Order: structure tokens, then C-alpha cells, then sequence
């Protein structure tokens, strides 16, 4: 032996009991990155990705767009 | 919701009932 919220947006780690429970120290870390894209952006140059499901006006199809940038 | 801040026997063979949130 303070109101707190929930990031809408959050990973995850797993306990001794294989329990996915809110892990701030991740969801610190990778919500960073979700904002340091936003500013500055994010680049892919180098990287070799396959894709599919990528159809015309779906999720993928945003995706694909993002590594082609 | 966050267990990370706040924190005799379980049978070998018990029942479970889910949380609000889906637990076991």
C-alpha cells in the first residue's frame, strides 16, 4: 500500500499469466513514433515489402501508398 | 485496465467466469 485514461491507441505486454496488459512504456515509445511521423514524416527508403489484399479503396491500398512515398 | 501501476490455492481444477473485460 489520480483519474488516468487509455491511449486509444496502445501496445501491449504479455504477464507470467499470458495476459495482454496495457504497457505504457511501449505504447510511450511507439505513439512517439506515431507523432514524429506526423511532423517530420517517415521514410522507407531501402526496404522490400510484399502485400496482399492491397485492392482498390482499402486498407492495404492506403498502406501501399505510404511505403511507395 | 493498467495492473503495471497499482501492484491460499486455486484448485487444480477450477471454473473461470469472464470479466467485463473478456477474462477468464
Amino acid at each position: 500500500m489520480k483519474v488516468e485514461t487509455i491511449p486509444f491507441l496502445h501496445l501491449r505486454k504479455k504477464d507470467e499469466f499470458g495476459n495482454w496488459e496495457y504497457s505504457k512504456k511501449l505504447t510511450g515509445i511507439y505513439l512517439d513514433g506515431l507523432e514524429a511521423a506526423a511532423r517530420s514524416g517517415l521514410t522507407f527508403q531501402g526496404k522490400h515489402a510484399l502485400m496482399t489484399g492491397a485492392g482498390a479503396g482499402s486498407i492495404g491500398a492506403e498502406v501501399l501508398q505510404g511505403l511507395l512515398s | 485496465m493498467n495492473e503495471s501501476q497499482i501492484m491460499e490455492t486455486i484448485p487444480f481444477l477450477h471454473l473461470r467466469k469472464k470479466d467485463e473485460f473478456g477474462n477468464w
